[PDB]
């Protein structure tokens, strides 16, 4: 139940 | 400059449980975190699935600390490198992706103890992370102190109430933002007594005894995470202990087991002055 992180990062 | 709070010390303002702290220098059962109450938290972030791995603390503006045990522990297969994790500075709420206050980083080495005891008792359960770039500080994200002798030889005595702080479960159920508890520091005796687990003195206890009426312990999630306590001498927080591990959580005759951070600092600074 994490909410999404920018793409930049993953 | 570490372990100053920018909204606490260096507005002379306490958060509202430290002097429980000062008075004794003669997460289960916890409270909500007021916000910039541990700037130097860390949490430690799975890419895939994304999910809450461990605790871990700001020690300098490149360098993480946490528990060895968070990235390998071959009895459950784990096994973490640098490109599987992230790393999530300044938060305080759990699952939101704090915009514009939290900043993520990705690793560039991580460094575990060569003589982790992961066969055994978990003796010696840390490990240094290096970030990929350095991380601006501010009002959320500020590093705590090491201790040096002098310090932890004063601070770290039976009674003394040290704080502990994580996102990890709420019982042996999870919490929507940070918490927080202050544990008492228990007798070495004590420690060894209370279970079957060779104690070493790379390790310390805390928790109330069943008899304080108090309760309070750390849990899944919050492994990794700082133990620290306020100096009484120059006004900073200091890094103390590690959670490492416990069997269960809050229980009776038992106790939170930690990584002696000063005890292990002869290998910390050596990783930080020849890798980085
Ligand atoms: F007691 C044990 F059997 C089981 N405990 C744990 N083994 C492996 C990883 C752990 O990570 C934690 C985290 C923790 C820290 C402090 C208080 C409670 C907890 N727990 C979280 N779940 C159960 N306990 N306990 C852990 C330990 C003793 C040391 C050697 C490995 N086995």
């Amino acid at each position: 139940d994490f909410e999404e992180i920018p793409e930049e990062y993953l | 400059d570490c372990g100053l709070r920018p909204l606490f010390e260096k507005k002379s303002l306490e958060d509202k449980t430290e002097r429980e702290l000062l008075e004794s220098y003669i997460i289960v059962e916890g409270s909500d975190a007021e916000i910039g109450m541990s700037p130097w938290q860390v949490m430690l972030f799975r890419k895939s699935p994304q999910e809450l791995l461990c605790g871990a603390s700001l020690i300098s503006d490149r360098w993480v600390l946490t528990a060895a045990h968070c990235l390998l522990y071959p009895p459950w297969d784990k096994n973490f490198t640098e490109n599987d994790l992230l790393v999530r500075i300044g938060k305080h709420s759990r699952t939101r992706y704090e915009r514009n206050i939290e900043k993520i980083s990705m690793l560039e080495k991580i460094y575990i103890h060569p003589r982790y005891n992961w066969r055994e008792n978990l003796d010696r359960d840390i490990a240094l992370m290096k970030l990929k770039k350095p991380v601006a500080f501010s009002d959320y994200i500020h590093p705590v102190c090491l201790p040096d002798r002098e310090t932890a030889a004063s601070l770290l005595q039976a009674g003394y109430k040290g704080r502990v702080t994580g996102w990890g479960n709420l019982k042996e159920g999870q919490p929507s933002v940070l918490q927080v508890v202050n544990l008492p520091i228990v007798e070495r005796p004590v420690c060894k007594d209370s279970t079957r687990i060779r104690i070493t003195d790379n390790m310390f206890c805390a928790g109330y005894k069943p008899d304080e009426g108090k309760r309070g312990d750390a849990c899944e999630g919050d492994s990794g995470g700082p133990f620290v306590m306020k100096s009484p001498f120059n006004n900073r927080w200091y890094q103390m202990g590690i959670v490492s591990w416990g069997e269960g959580c809050d229980r009776d005759g038992k106790y939170g087991f930690y990584t002696h951070v000063f005890r292990l600092k002869k290998w910390i600074q050596k990783v930080i002055d020849q890798f980085g």
